[PDB]
């Protein structure tokens, strides 16, 4: 992912 | 970093008239992958905190009125009111969420239309008291107009003036729904003793000639 | 029953440091990535910085960063937002708001807090210098008056024309910077028969300095 802002 | 440019500034609506604001962005909105527009609206009545209303181009968030209508695609995007109502008397941002930063249009004003009205125009010397601590603002009262959109120039002995000039602007009456706007030119006491013809003049689509009050330094 | 509160914001000078609060009820705070945006002065809306659910990845504007560090507490529900080096262009209402959309990219904002408000000068507290206004014939039948109030830090003045009685017909408008100090005025007008006969007051107080001066409003003398 690239700009993630939730993480799984 | 994308710029959107929202148009008009202001919009004056008559309640239950059908209202359109534009908003466009430097770059498309659209991802391809799912076909749609990243564009997002939002209200702000004053006092309040931006309230969004329509999301993903045309996507209404839940509560807001289906009266507001979200269109547009790629750069254009264009927020629409069928049947305004005098709740919905406040400014309007559209936001892209496309790519980083977020960023917001310069907001549109939604006002009243209401007939024209010429400006009363005031201008008053500085006080004696202010000119003791060595300082002299001159004064200038523009009431009761409509639209807002007013030229208003500082002249000093028949030459136009931009230095030490600041401008306030009110919010459109709640019971009149005209507009009043003050200039102050402020300069020092030495500065004002120099010149003697002091003129504030304005331009408004009321009168194609321009309204002018005028005061002499040694004339009362 | 979503509830955002802002706090922390304050008058503070140039350079110095301030860290703004937002408390966060109603709602999941680790499912979702928090944000700030500010309003300036001049009603623009302007995103400040996005923090993700776990903190983790920090996205700054970019006029902010290295000045502004986003810290995000999930056992108290809280986010922080560290200010350094404040400028004075950094003066605006900051908004907390919860991000929507996807794990990835911005997204729009359905809740919004209060906003806290920061004010960023370096000037002292000081009281206004206010300045009576008189026209230079009785033309029309109405006659204008006004009242200057000038260089005055902080906010607000409370400007009043003979203690409440002129209200029809009283236009105040709002303050201006000048100088790192604001200038407004109030523009009164009154029948041509009751003014200079009548009194005409001009009631200004500024709470900030504790001042309170009440201006007579004289026709200019010329002899
Ligand atoms: C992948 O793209 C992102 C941005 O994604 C977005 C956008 O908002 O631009 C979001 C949406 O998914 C897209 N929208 C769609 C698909 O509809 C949208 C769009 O596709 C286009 O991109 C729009 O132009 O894209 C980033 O570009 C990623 O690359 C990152 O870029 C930043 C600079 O902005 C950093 O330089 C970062 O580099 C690091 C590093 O390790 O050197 C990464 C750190 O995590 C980063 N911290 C962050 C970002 O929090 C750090 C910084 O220096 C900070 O100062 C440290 O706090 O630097 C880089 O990865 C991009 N990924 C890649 C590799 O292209």
């Amino acid at each position: 992912v690239t700009g993630i802002r939730i993480e799984d | 970093d994308i710029v959107m440019t929202q148009s008009p500034s202001s919009l004056a609506m008559s309640v239950g008239q059908k209202v359109t604001m534009n908003c466009k962005s430097s770059q498309s909105l659209l991802n391809s992958s799912n076909q749609k527009n990243y564009l997002a609206w939002y209200q702000q009545k004053p006092g309040q905190s931006p309230k969004l209303l329509v999301y993903f181009a045309s996507t209404r968030e839940s509560g807001v009125p289906d009266r507001f209508i979200g269109s547009g695609s790629g750069t254009d995007f264009t927020l629409t009111i069928s049947s305004a109502q005098a709740e919905d008397l406040a400014d309007y941002f559209c936001q892209q969420y496309y790519s980083t930063p977020p960023t917001f249009g310069a907001g549109t004003k939604l006002e009243l239309k209401r007939a024209d009205a010429a400006p009363t125009v005031s201008i008053f010397p500085p006080s004696s008291e202010q000119l003791t601590s060595g300082g002299a603002s001159v004064v200038c009262f523009l009431n009761n107009f409509y639209p807002k959109d007013i030229n208003v120039k500082w002249k000093i002995d028949g030459s136009e003036r931009q230095n030490g000039v600041l401008n306030s602007w009110t919010d459109q009456d709640s019971k009149d729904s005209t507009y009043s706007m003050s200039s102050t030119l402020t300069l020092t006491k030495d500065e004002y003793e120099r010149h003697n013809s002091y003129t504030c003049e304005a331009t408004h689509k009321t009168s194609t000639s321009p309204i002018v009050k005028s005061f002499n330094r040694n004339e009362c | 029953e979503v509830q955002l509160v802002e706090s922390g914001g304050g008058l503070v000078k140039p350079g110095g440091s301030l860290k703004l609060s937002c408390a966060a009820s109603g709602f999941t705070f680790t499912r979702y990535a928090m944000s700030w945006v500010r309003q300036t002065p001049e009603k623009r809306l302007e995103w400040v910085a996005t923090i993700s659910n776990g903190g983790s990845y920090t996205y700054y504007l970019d006029s902010v960063k290295g000045r502004f560090t986003l810290s995000r507490d999930n056992a108290k529900n809280t986010l922080y937002l560290q200010m350094s080096s404040l400028r004075s262009e950094d003066t605006a209402m900051y908004y907390c708001a919860r991000r929507e959309g996807g794990q990835a990219g911005p997204a729009w904002f359905v809740y919004w807090g209060q906003g806290t408000l920061v004010t960023v000068s370096a000037a002292k507290t000081t009281p206004p210098s206010v300045y009576p206004l008189a026209p230079g014939a009785q033309t029309n039948s109405m006659v204008t008056l006004g009242c200057l109030v000038k260089g005055y830090f902080p906010e607000p003045v409370t400007v009043t024309w003979n203690s409440g009685s002129l209200s029809s017909g009283v236009h105040t408008f709002p303050a201006v910077l000048q100088s790192d100090l604001y200038t407004l005025s109030s523009s009164v007008t009154v029948p041509s028969s009751t003014w200079p006969s009548e009194t005409v007051t001009c009631n200004v107080a500024h709470p900030a300095s504790s001042t309170k001066v009440d201006k007579k409003i004289v026709p200019r003398d010329c002899g």
